[PDB]
């Protein structure tokens, strides 16, 4: 899409996260897991809900067909009768088909938009803690527990905390050993 | 040895749903939705409570004026919507004429009930024949007859004395009312049937002001026929009299129509038959019964319905894109 | 001890105003615009310089004839728009019917000022009575009277002679020229007012080809008349002539209109009154003085207008989103 | 929004810029100080006037009803007559709500596309001569007076000139002392 | 040192093709795309295969009656579609009135060919005077004449007894059927040319029924004459037969027209004459010859055609924003 | 545009690259050239040839004007009759007006999407094997030949095969001689 991260340096979405659209994937020492954003699927939802019921509720007048008869010497008002009512079911569905495909569109991008900018929330939460994969994934140059994790979902993650192992650990790895 | 991690990943499933978008057809997604109904039960159907009017083969012109054939209709009851064929088959049995036809159905869309009244008696022309007013191109069933709700006058022995006939709406609703002129094939008939040979009808209202005469001429037969007949039509308002007076050639009123009811209503065109059904959505091809906003089934609604498109599919996208 | 710094930041403010889009309702912003007009004035009011006629409790029907009670506009001036109410009280005084007359209120739309003139004398009768032509349906003031631009003719002595009129419009400009017939209530009314009992009136133009019969009917009372007046009209295009020939039940003509000035009108339907003001933007409902691209009054507008539309709300978001 | 940057990873915007839509604030040594981009201000202003002028312009000539009467035995095409004066006033109120609507939309997501496209304006210009806090802000690694301030606003910043004092300063802080 | 380096970058060229954006005007891009077709050859062509009826001076209805200065159009062959002047000269020679005019024209939009077919012999007329039909209004070439396919009948020695004719349409295709009826001045050229004073001219058909009645009236001279011309036309259903009875004043047929093949077709306003070329979409203002999707020609098209819009330019932008 | 790519931190297209939209610019010590990125160049074809497509597609049918003609005391349905025909005719231009505009501004910033995505995507390959100019080109921490040029270009390329040469490098510079 637009904005390069569902299929994009994102390949392939998560079979396993079965309680929302975005979300995390943790790797510790304890283990690992699934784990969705429960802020990002909840402001996604909202902005579909709200489309669907925008483009149904501007569809509340449209052109109602109605019928009309005519004589064998009223021939002519009988065609402009035809060519209007007709005419205007061509408009409305015309109208109708089209915003659809354009709101289709920007629905995807949304989505698009919506991962790639919870990658970025994160990679400016860690900074140079963290060595970045480029496949979305990061592996942390210090030790994160269950609850540290939790820190970055959240938002509560601490950089000074954590900056002084990081700093050592990015030594090491400039040594060779 | 690896370091600990977090990934940043997006739904996705088993679903084979397709969406289009500007740039792209049939892209599968996560979730969709669709929001066109394209299906009906191909019969038509009570309007919540009521009962709509079906006509089986005979016109609107077949029954008000009351065709024999069209017996079915000789006083139904409050409806919801008229349903007419094609090209019904029990019109104007006597070949002729209904003279602002069209203007009249429209005037049936805003009415759900009408109610028969007598406003002149058959049994009142007593210096006239009412009982002569006969043809084969009326028939019962075999039995020659004509339209029931207007009488077909004839001369009584050899004369045919002037005509003063009146109504006074004297009702509080308005009063749908219709007659009728002949057309004779020559002079000689004219007088056989009527005796005066210069002859008129004339019509009076708060609003009318008629004066019709009679059109001598020589024709093609229309079901055996040479002769014809043309049918007029007015509303009388409540506290107003019509007063007819004729000479020769008149088809009086016996019956005519008390609007009792106004409302939405249509005269729908449909071959169909009742459907001993039910809905809140009704369509000259079958009811409709849905949440969907949209429906490619026929524009011509009445009752609560979606709106009608031509399109083909409409489906909305919801979910993300699925997988590659 | 902090390192040198610099930020990348965006405005905000105390602005309050909200705006729309499809996927969020009621959004903060910045800076906003609105683009529809919703009030108006409540008056009616002079079109950049012109003052619209302004029929009070007057017709089209009652003016151009010449109703009585319609006196204020025996002579108008110049026009940008008429102005009627939706059911005037002054319409035909004296009961009947005004042939083609949606027609004629439309040649009105594109028409700005008449100049009425007279094309036969009403002294000129000299063998017919011009001043019997008076009915009590037809009161001036408890004096009964009659219709101002035309002429009730009625025998002299016991005789009604066969009238030949005509005008040649040696004007430049179309003349509309307005007549009628009456039609009397019996045979008995009929030759006590005209004498002779079988009737005409003939009208020839260059285009028209026009007899028109006097139909005796027997008619309910309307203003307690039922007797009935039937009117017709016609453009005489210059160096044309019109000339009439009658026989009894001629309802002539005195005084025609000259087209003398055409353009941009309307014939507006309100119950509003002249409000003594100005603009340049007019509404069945009131005046509009706006810079609005849009607006919802009414759809009806003439002048120098917004464009019409029906929404509640029509704001742009032009400024960015504002501090939660 | 669609680029993450406007109640993004800048949360809040600033009371005191009261000269433009998008700025900086700098604090070096000398002092702070708002300064707004002309050139981002001045191109999304000229961005807005074409797309209101854009709407209005497409609304230019568009249906204009006009009274028609029609008497008692004309009910048929009086019915004509109004259905089709409401049709064409139903289809330009959609076409009129929906372009508000859909345009309102781009215009914010175009307020946040400046931004974001500013800020990393500035994130490329710098490079590694300063830290990135991931708040929206940079801080620098060598000093940057008034004058070196304004080399990054019109975009003169002079990196081979100030890398090797920050090159030095990065050594100093990797070491910890 | 330079180190190995990679770079990206994108397409640019020496195209200067503009678009426009809802922000932007005039950009400059690699490449664009106009839907919108502006050039026409300005000449009627042949559609397809087939050639268009040109009526050069001639009025369909100076065609179909034949207005003697129509010659040309006597008996045309097969035709795509009928070009037609905005006020053609020769259309009725002798002035007066075509009924229904309109509702015709709108038929012979859905015409491709007609058959003349004689119905009744000019010479068949034994008893009243066929070739004295004649009017200087009707020039041929200075012989005064008239209208080619009815025929004027007058009173032979001084008689003009009654007329009864029939023609019973025997083809499978429809008839368009013409005939009318003549206003004399007064009383004394009505006795002259048709010796009775009081006459008639009855139609019959297996729907029509029409008895016509002279019109006495005192007109302005149209080319010279007084009098008037009334024309009126059927359409004769396979099978059925029609029937006049006359008895003065009758304009009588002797051709008649078969609707022969139908098809889509229409009546175009052109001041153009035939240019002698062809293609496959023709406007009034020339033909198009374009693979475009829309044009901005004329609204009224026949053939297969781009979509009519009112646009002075449309592209669409393909490539991307080209450098500086 | 919305992305900040075309004429943004890439200012200037290479009049030089003839067979493609979107392409690369190598250097090594074999010399230089130019290869377009085929795979993206043809995405963006397939995109906008079905837009163009989308767009004529939906004007399939569109109202089509027919002739009428009226006499002198049928005014006022000639009248209607003009004002439906007209309706329709601006009603079908300004929708085709409209969508042009509409649809032309999502393809400019289609190919700036593109050309925005297509450098982050070796970028993201790269990571710190190579250093970011900011001038939308990279400088490579290791030699890096023609086969392996071609295996960035397709996608091949391999992180850590040249990570021990480009982390040397890396500490040559921290150094500084
Ligand atoms: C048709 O029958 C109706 C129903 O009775 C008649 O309407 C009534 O007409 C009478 C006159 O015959 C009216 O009497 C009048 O009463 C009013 C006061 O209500 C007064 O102003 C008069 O001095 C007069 O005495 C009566 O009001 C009226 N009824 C209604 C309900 O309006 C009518 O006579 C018949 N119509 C015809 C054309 O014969
Ligand atoms: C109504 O009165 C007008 C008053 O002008 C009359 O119009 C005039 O009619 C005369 C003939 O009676 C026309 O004169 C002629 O000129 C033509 C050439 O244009 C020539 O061929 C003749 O030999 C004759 O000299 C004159 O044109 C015309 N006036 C105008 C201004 O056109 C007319 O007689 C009356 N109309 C009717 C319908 O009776
Ligand atoms: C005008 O000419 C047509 C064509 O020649 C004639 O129509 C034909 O009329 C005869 C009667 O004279 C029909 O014969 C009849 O057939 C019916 C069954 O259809 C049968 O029941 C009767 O006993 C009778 O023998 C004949 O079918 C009919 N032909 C067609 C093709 O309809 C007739 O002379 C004229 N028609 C009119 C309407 O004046
Ligand atoms: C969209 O997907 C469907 C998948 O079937 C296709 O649409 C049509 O449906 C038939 C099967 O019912 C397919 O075999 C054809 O490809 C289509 N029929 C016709 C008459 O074209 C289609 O493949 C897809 N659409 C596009 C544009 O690729
Ligand atoms: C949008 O904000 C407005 C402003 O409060 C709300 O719309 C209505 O506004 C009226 C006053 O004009 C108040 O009675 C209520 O605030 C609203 N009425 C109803 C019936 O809701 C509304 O709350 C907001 N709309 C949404 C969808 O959030
Ligand atoms: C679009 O580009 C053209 C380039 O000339 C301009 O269009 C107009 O046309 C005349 C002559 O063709 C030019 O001299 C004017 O510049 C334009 N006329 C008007 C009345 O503006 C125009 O400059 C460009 N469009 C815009 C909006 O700047």
């Amino acid at each position: 899409g637009l904005f390069g991260a569902i299929a994009g340096f994102i390949e392939g979405g998560w079979q396993g996260m079965v309680d929302g659209w975005y979300g995390y994937h943790h790797s510790n020492e304890q283990g690992s897991g699934y784990a969705a954003d429960k802020e990002s699927t909840q402001k996604a939802i909202d902005g579909v809900t709200n489309k669907v019921n925008s483009i149904i509720d501007k569809m509340n007048t449209q052109f109602e067909a109605v019928g009309r008869e005519f004589n064998n010497l009223e021939r002519r008002i009988e065609n402009l009768n035809k060519k209007m009512e007709d005419g205007f079911l061509d408009v409305w569905t015309y109208n109708a088909e089209l915003l659809v495909l354009m709101e289709n569109e920007r629905t995807l991008d949304f989505h698009d938009s919506n991962v790639k900018n919870l990658y970025d929330k994160v990679r400016l939460q860690l900074r140079d803690n963290a060595k970045e994969l480029g496949n979305g994934c990061f592996e942390f140059y210090h030790k994160c527990d269950n609850e540290c994790m939790e820190s970055v979902r959240n938002g509560t993650y601490d950089y000074p905390q954590y900056s002084e192992e990081a700093r050592l650990k990015r030594e090491e790895i400039s040594s060779g050993r | 040895d690896p370091g600990d991690q977090i990934c940043i990943g997006y739904h996705a499933n088993n679903s084979t749903e397709q969406v289009d978008t500007i740039m792209e057809k049939n892209v599968t997604v996560t979730h969709a939705q669709d929001i066109l109904e394209k299906k009906h039960n191909g019969k038509l159907c009570d309007l919540d409570g009521v009962k709509p009017l079906i006509l089986r083969d005979c016109s609107v012109a077949g029954w008000l004026l009351g065709n024999p054939m069209c017996d079915e209709f000789i006083n139904v009851p409050e409806w919801s919507y008229i349903v007419e064929k094609a090209n019904p088959v029990n019109d104007l049995c006597y070949p002729g004429d209904f003279n602002d036809y069209e203007e009249l159905k429209h005037l049936l869309s805003r009415i759900n009930h009408f109610e028969k009244i007598q406003i002149i008696p058959k049994s009142s022309w007593s210096s006239h024949e009412a009982s002569l007013g006969v043809s084969s191109a009326c028939p019962y069933q075999g039995k020659s007859s004509f339209f029931r709700n207007v009488v077909w006058l004839i001369k009584k022995d050899s004369t045919y004395p002037t005509i003063k006939r009146s109504y006074n709406n004297t009702n509080q609703e308005d009063l749908l009312v219709l007659w009728g002129i002949h057309h004779p094939n020559d002079a000689a008939e004219q007088t056989k049937l009527y005796q005066n040979p210069t002859t008129y009808i004339s019509v009076g209202t708060s609003t009318l002001n008629q004066r019709l005469v009679p059109r001598i001429a020589t024709r093609s037969k229309v079901k055996g026929l040479s002769g014809r007949m043309e049918f007029f039509w007015t509303i009388l308002k409540p506290n107003d009299a019509i007063n007819f007076e004729s000479n020769g050639n008149f088809i009086a009123p016996e019956y005519a129509y008390k609007i009792v009811k106004k409302g939405d209503s249509t005269i729908m065109k449909s071959e169909l038959e009742y459907g001993n059904c039910n809905t809140k959505c009704q369509t000259p091809m079958g009811a409709i019964n849905s949440s969907m906003p949209f429906h490619n089934i026929h524009p011509l609604t009445i009752g609560e319905c979606p709106k009608y498109v031509k399109s083909n599919r409409l489906v909305l996208a919801i979910g993300l894109r699925n997988s590659p």
